[PDB]
């Protein structure tokens, strides 16, 4: 349980974005295609993005980076195959 | 003048018909028996109206 | 200074204007007048205070 | 790229006047029959209102006829009976239509109170009405000859002038008359004419008229929308499953009234059909058309004819009109409410083990609600094979599922919200804690943001479903993420009445009491001296403390000593955390002070400590309390024993006065005047009486004789602690009770003597009674009033949303102390707290900046600005933000259940309002009614006048009803002269000078005049000094700032003076015409720019104009508002919060906020 979201408040400032953050970190966790940053106390995906933002280690711009790494990550698996495509032409 | 719901626009309007006396019936039958007839005779005067029948 | 504001002469002019008060827009007539305002607080049937 | 065609995520909306070929667009068929089912096989009669070739198949995936039954083919149109096969749910959605024989008005346009189709042709109502009803000829485009284009003749005249002019000459009649004079207009030629007319002549009644008419000529062409379209060629009919013919129980059928409706209209249309193709008289056809006319306008809106009945009921049938509208006065069921899924309600409870963050739920409550979410947690872990076997295993209730459900309860918080609700603390989102019972259990601290009795009232409960909502609850709904009143920053959470009669009870000290002078290490073997029955709970004791100040930079000082302090308070000490001075529970602990350690404990520490601090004090409130054994009994209470004495006293003066009247040395009324004094007077001394004795009487011995303090008997304890009763209701108890008065007002001259300890007599209670009726019924119109209020406040708020970050203008008001009359009704640093500084301020000496420019001045702000003997701050407020279509965050003030800032994106208006709303339950010419007339602008019965001008004035002429007043400027011209009446006894001196705004009279003023006269800073501080004065009369804690925010909603609107861009006297958008004149002072013409003046609008009247016609057709008369908008072809972007929320999606506000900027800016752009 998070008792009181405070601290999460000062992580990140505008409290509604914090919602928002939480939210997309927390549906990372969620449908699974990542892991928790933080020990899992049996804390729903919910509280354990919270605990995440409250540690700093999870914040908007984190989640965009990674992202847009990932991007990269998948484009360079599919380099090979839809360069293929050059039938196109 | 008009309280509107048309029913008494109707009943107003057909109100100014004066009713018809018993000679008058036949005066206007009788002019329609001389309309139709005269449409009657002027199809009997038409060459394909019979070369059609 | 009540008659003085009264549009009607005669009894068969009131019951005009009451019966066109009443049932208004439709045409007024002598025994649709009196039937009517004898029948609203006059008659046996339509009325009582018992 | 290719943009889009088919379906996207759309933007905005429109509406407008629909074409013949558009509303064939819609129409997949022509409804050619009354006919709806076959009355055996109940298939829909084919081409009728109820059909499956137009509109779909009956049953899913399925031809009507049979033949294609299989869910294959689909996009097949049956060569049989033309249906294709789709889901039946098509048949909620195709539109139909009906081809009328003679054009027809829309009555929409018709009746519309200005007259649509009435004054686009300059045409008036009752001759429109004349022709259609072919009481009367109308000519068209009458050419030269004898006659006005829109001039009307009767039969005689129409033929003698026929007669003359056979043609360059034009008349029609009935409908195609009207449509044949809207066809023929020309708009452009009338606006040209019209705007040299507007040139040429002058008179204010003459270009009053001409520039209102030419601006909604030119509107109206703006618009698209072509005049004809108010005649309907073509009628569209509505999708049948909404207007359903479904049947019922015993076989019987239940069908809308719309039917009934739509079959007349195409009875009548088939008819009149036929009636051409028989060549009937013109007196019949005419019959036919005028009830076709009929049957048209009662199935659009029905009642502004004949009121037509539905078949075998008298009670009249629902048309499309009244189908839109609704009912319960405006509400479109996102209004009134809506049903909603995952939910539930029952009794409440208590649940003092509760912490604060948490509440019992109901474990077969738990079960249901969370039905889903257990039959996928069932099936995820693998202990259900499919979801079937899930249902079947909770339906079974298996030992095994509750532990699921102990999983899927644990992080997930639910809504829990009651039934008034007013402010937003009436819902709060809490941790579900299983129990054992069919009752909700709720945290005891709540129980006063819900104003939630234990009486048997019941609260609901809903459970967020996305995770977005989990987070939204936990991170904003959240019971300990509000701890704070958002209307002001005082704790909500304060202790309410066993806990702090327990709290009041262990800090305490009576004269002599066990362990009475001893000393203690500290609090911990104080309370073992307590426990173990060698002290007592209250007894005068030094005992050693050790306490801490955090005053170092963030950090804590430590500092003992030893405190003459009791054993109750050393006890307590135990678990005031921290930094917070022994000073605070050295006290006798009252509400307000139990109260005030909750606040500075939270302006100190922080949140998380004053939450867990509360938990604590609430827990050993009530143990203590428990332990304390208070009660009540009958001797509790206690009579003054000279009350007998007085009332004979005060009863002897009335038959002194009595004896007066009788032998005449004062008349009637003086008489009463004087024996009503004597009697209240008697009760002021009976009241005053057994108040010193309920009070002090504990006589008690410490070592000598006799010493004596405040009473510890239960009832007073009650009554002083600030846990229940008051000083009335105690004097109602065992002094005499009041003096009634009759429903006239006229109050009674024999006040009831005895008193509720005593027996009141039969005629006594009687009297008593009409007081009981009358406070119930007041108070249950109050409860309706406040609403009200409150609805008109979020109405003319509402989308305000704090948008800007920092508008950033010197610009703001002048906080000074309220000092009224007296000393000090209100402090400076109250109003000034948690607002931003709109420039720095000085010492007494100066180069030296205590508070910088802007910055929250938080408590330690105020606080430094309490030291220096500062009295004047200028603050920046709602009303003076510079920011259009919303305020910034920097202007705004701190305040919310948080001490920081206002966030970007909250929405301020609808917070303002309910903050206003909900104590108006509390309010009592003065008044909430006082209140409302303040909000309404309303100019009052006897107002005063204001000077015009400043300078010399003098009086002129003579009682003609006024006699004028002359004022005399030392530079400027004098002409400026008022016809005051004179039958009004003035003020203004004859031969002084009066400063605009002086009192030229008594009484009180319109804030148009303040507005105007004085000035806006003026006027908002007018009206907000006397709504507060009338919610601080009633001891109503209001913060300025929701005040200040509906008065900046209140002065939207301006009107012009000067020119250069738009209309002289328009009344306009002080956003829209700033942001314009801002725009105009530089580049465009060099300046151009125009002046206007501030405008002072009722809330009832701002909330009028709203830029979406969506939103206004929701709180305003919905018929009017879809007509209006629809003739201007009004283009509705949404954009607010009211539309949104009818349209369905995200608020453009909170969470959303995020959302609806993103989309906002790639809207007209790139
Ligand atoms: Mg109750
Ligand atoms: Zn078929
Ligand atoms: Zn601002």
């Amino acid at each position: 349980a998070r008792v009181t979201v405070q601290d999460a408040v000062e992580k990140i400032g505008n409290r509604f974005d914090l919602v928002l953050v939480a939210a997309r970190r927390a549906r990372q966790m969620q449908v699974g295609g990542k892991d928790p940053l933080v020990p899992e106390e049996n804390d729903k995906t919910t509280v354990i993005a919270l605990r995440e933002i409250e540690e700093g280690l999870i914040n908007n711009q984190i989640l965009d980076v990674r992202e847009r790494q990932e991007q990269q990550e998948q484009e360079a698996a599919e380099l090979q195959a839809v360069t293929a495509i050059a039938e196109g032409r | 003048g008009r309280t509107t719901d048309p029913v008494r626009m109707y009943m107003r309007e057909m109100g100014t018909v004066e009713l018809l006396t018993r000679e008058g019936e036949i005066d206007i039958a009788k002019r329609i028996e001389d309309g139709i007839n005269q449409v009657q005779c002027s199809v009997a005067e038409y060459p394909e109206a019979i070369t059609y029948l | 200074e009540t008659l003085r504001v009264d549009p009607t002469n005669d009894r068969l002019s009131a019951l005009v204007e009451i019966y066109r008060m009443m049932r208004p827009g439709e045409p007024p007539t002598r025994e649709a007048a009196e039937s009517l305002f004898e029948n609203l607080f006059f008659s046996e049937d339509r009325y009582d205070l018992s | 790229l290719k943009a889009q065609t088919k379906t996207e995520e759309f933007d905005a909306i429109k509406i407008a006047l629909a074409s013949p070929d558009m509303i064939r667009s819609w129409s997949f068929g022509e409804v050619k029959k009354p006919e709806t089912i076959n009355y055996r096989t109940f298939k829909p009669e084919r081409d009728g209102l109820f059909c499956a070739r137009i509109f779909g198949p009956v049953k899913d995936y399925e031809c009507l006829c049979g033949k294609y039954k299989r869910l294959k083919h689909r996009g097949v149109i049956c060569e049989k009976c033309g249906v294709e096969v789709t889901q039946t749910k098509v048949r909620r959605e195709r539109m139909g239509h009906i081809e009328l024989a003679s054009p027809t008005a829309h009555i929409w346009f018709l009746k519309s109170l200005p007259s649509r189709i009435g004054l686009l042709l300059d045409m008036p109502l009752r001759d429109i009405e004349r022709v259609l009803y072919f009481e009367s000829y109308v000519v068209i485009e009458g050419g030269m000859t004898n006659l006005e284009r829109q001039q009307i003749l009767t039969e005689e005249q129409y033929l003698d002038a026929l007669e003359e002019f056979g043609d360059e000459f034009d008349a029609k009649m009935g409908a195609e008359a009207i449509q044949a004079l809207l066809k023929s207009m020309d708009l452009e030629q009338e606006c040209e004419q019209l705007r040299e007319e507007l040139n040429e002549t002058n008179s204010e009644t003459k270009r009053k008229k001409l520039t209102k008419r030419i601006k909604l000529l030119e509107a109206f062409v703006q618009s698209g929308n072509k005049p004809e379209w108010m005649i309907l060629t073509v009628l569209p009919v509505l999708p049948p499953d909404l207007r359903p013919l479904v049947p019922l129980d015993g076989g019987r059928f239940a069908t809308s009234d719309l039917n009934d409706l739509y079959r007349r209209v195409i009875n009548r249309n088939n008819r009149l059909k036929r009636l051409l193709d028989l060549a009937a008289p013109d007196i019949i056809v005419r019959n036919e058309k005028r009830m076709l006319q009929e049957a048209v306008d009662a199935l659009l809106d029905n009642g502004r004819r004949g009121r037509a009945i539905t078949g075998s009921n008298k009670r009249p049938l629902k048309s499309l009109a009244d189908m839109i509208k609704g009912k319960q006065g405006r509400f479109r069921q996102n209004l009134l409410g809506k049903r909603v899924d995952y939910s539930g309600r029952s009794v409440i409870t208590v649940g003092p083990y509760l912490r604060l963050h948490q509440c019992g739920l109901p474990k077969k409550m738990a079960l249901e609600l969370f039905k889903p979410f257990i039959y996928g947690k069932l099936e995820l872990r693998g202990l259900a094979t499919t979801i079937k076997a899930a249902k079947k295993m909770v339906e079974r209730e298996e030992a095994v599922v509750w532990d699921i459900l102990d999983e899927v309860i644990r992080e997930h918080p639910v809504l829990l919200n009651r039934a008034p609700t007013l402010h937003r603390l009436g819902i709060q989102a809490f941790e579900p804690v299983l129990i054992e019972g069919k009752a909700i259990q709720l945290h005891p601290l709540v129980c006063a943001a819900y104003n939630a009795d234990f009486d048997g009232d019941q609260m609901a409960v809903h459970v967020p479903l996305t995770l977005e909502a989990q987070l939204e609850a936990r991170a904003l709904m959240m019971s300990t993420n509000n701890i704070l009143s958002p209307a002001n920053g005082e704790p909500i959470i304060v202790p309410s009445q066993d806990v702090v009669l327990g709290l009041y009870y262990m800090t305490r000290d009576c004269v002599n009491a066990k362990g009475e002078g001893m000393v203690l290490t500290g609090p911990k073997e104080a309370e073992r001296l307590y426990r173990s029955g060698l002290a007592s709970l209250h007894a005068r004791v030094k005992v050693r403390i050790t306490e801490y100040e955090k005053d170092a930079n963030g950090e804590l000082v430590a500092k003992t000593s030893l405190k003459d302090t009791t054993v109750g308070r050393a006890i307590l000490w135990m678990i005031v955390p921290k930094g917070l001075p022994y000073s605070i529970v050295n006290q006798a602990l009252g509400k307000k002070a139990i109260s005030k350690m909750l606040n500075t404990c939270y302006r100190i520490l922080g949140l998380k400590p004053t939450v867990i601090f509360a938990d604590q004090i609430m827990y050993t409130g009530f143990a203590y309390a428990a332990r304390s054994g208070a009660s009540v009994g009958i001797d509790d209470m206690v009579i003054p024993e000279k009350k007998h004495e007085i009332i004979s006293e005060a009863e002897a003066e009335v038959a002194e006065i009595q004896e007066q009247f009788q032998s005449g040395l004062v008349t009637a009324g003086e008489r009463y005047n004087k024996v009503i004094d004597i009697w209240a007077a008697a009760n002021d001394r009976v009241s005053k009486a057994m108040m010193d004795n309920l009070q002090t009487e504990t006589v008690i011995n410490r070592d000598g004789q006799e010493e004596k303090q405040v009473s510890f008997n239960s009832i007073y304890m009650m009554a002083d602690s600030g846990a229940r009763g008051s000083a009335a209701q105690i004097r109602q108890l065992a002094g005499m009770r009041g003096l009634m008065a009759k429903p006239d007002g006229s109050i009674i001259e024999t006040p009831i003597t005895a008193n509720f300890r005593e027996g009141l007599n039969v005629l006594q209670y009687f009297i008593s009674t009409h007081g009981a009726r009358k406070g119930l019924a007041d108070t249950a119109l109050k409860t309706a009033n406040s609403g009200y209020l409150t609805r008109r406040l979020v109405d003319v708020a509402q989308d305000l949303v704090v948008t800007e970050d920092d508008c950033g203008t010197h610009e703001g008001i002048m906080m000074t102390p309220v000092i009224e009359g007296g000393d000090v009704k209100e402090p400076l640093r109250d109003r000034v707290l948690g607002r931003v500084t709109a420039e720095d301020v000085l010492k007494p000496g100066t180069a030296d900046i205590l508070v910088p420019r802007n910055t929250l001045l938080h408590e330690q702000w105020c606080d430094l600005l309490e030291e220096n003997s500062v009295d004047a701050v200028k603050v920046r407020s709602v009303v003076s933000c510079d920011t259009d279509f919303g305020v910034c965050a920097h202007c705004y003030g701190r305040d919310l259940a948080r001490g920081h800032i206002i966030n970007k994106g909250e929405a301020i208006g609808v917070i303002a309002a309910q903050s206003i709303g909900e104590p108006g339950t509390q309010l009592t010419t003065g008044g909430l009614p006082r209140v409302a007339d303040l909000f309404e602008a309303r100019r009052p019965k006897e107002p005063a006048i204001l000077a015009e001008i400043s300078g010399i004035v003098s009086f002129g002429k003579e009682t003609k009803g006024k006699r004028r007043l002359v004022i005399t400027p030392v530079d400027g011209s004098d002409p400026y002269e008022e016809m005051i009446p004179k039958w009004r006894q003035l003020n203004v001196f004859e031969g002084e000078r009066v400063e605009r705004g002086d009192v030229i009279s008594d009484g009180p003023e319109a804030p148009h005049d303040i507005l105007r006269l004085r000035g806006v800073h003026a006027v908002t501080r007018y009206i907000v000094n006397e709504v507060q004065d009338v919610y601080r009369l009633q001891g109503v804690k209001i913060n300025d700032k929701h005040i200040e925010v509906i008065v900046r909603q209140m002065l939207r609107k301006a009107t012009i003076v000067n020119a250069g861009s738009s209309d002289f006297l328009e009344g306009e958008q002080v956003e829209y015409s700033r942001v314009k004149i801002a725009n105009r002072e530089l580049e465009a013409n060099g300046k151009v720019g125009a002046t206007y003046s501030r405008d002072l609008l009722g809330i009832t009247k701002a909330s009028l104009a709203t830029e979406s016609f969506i939103s206004a057709a929701s709180f305003q008369e919905t018929t009017r508002v879809l007509t209006e908008a629809a003739v201007a072809g009004k283009r509705d972007e949404l954009r607010g919060l009211k539309e949104n929320v009818i349209v369905g999606r995200l608020i453009p506000a909170g969470t959303g906020y995020a959302y609806h900027q993103d989309r906002m800016r790639r809207r007209a752009a790139g």
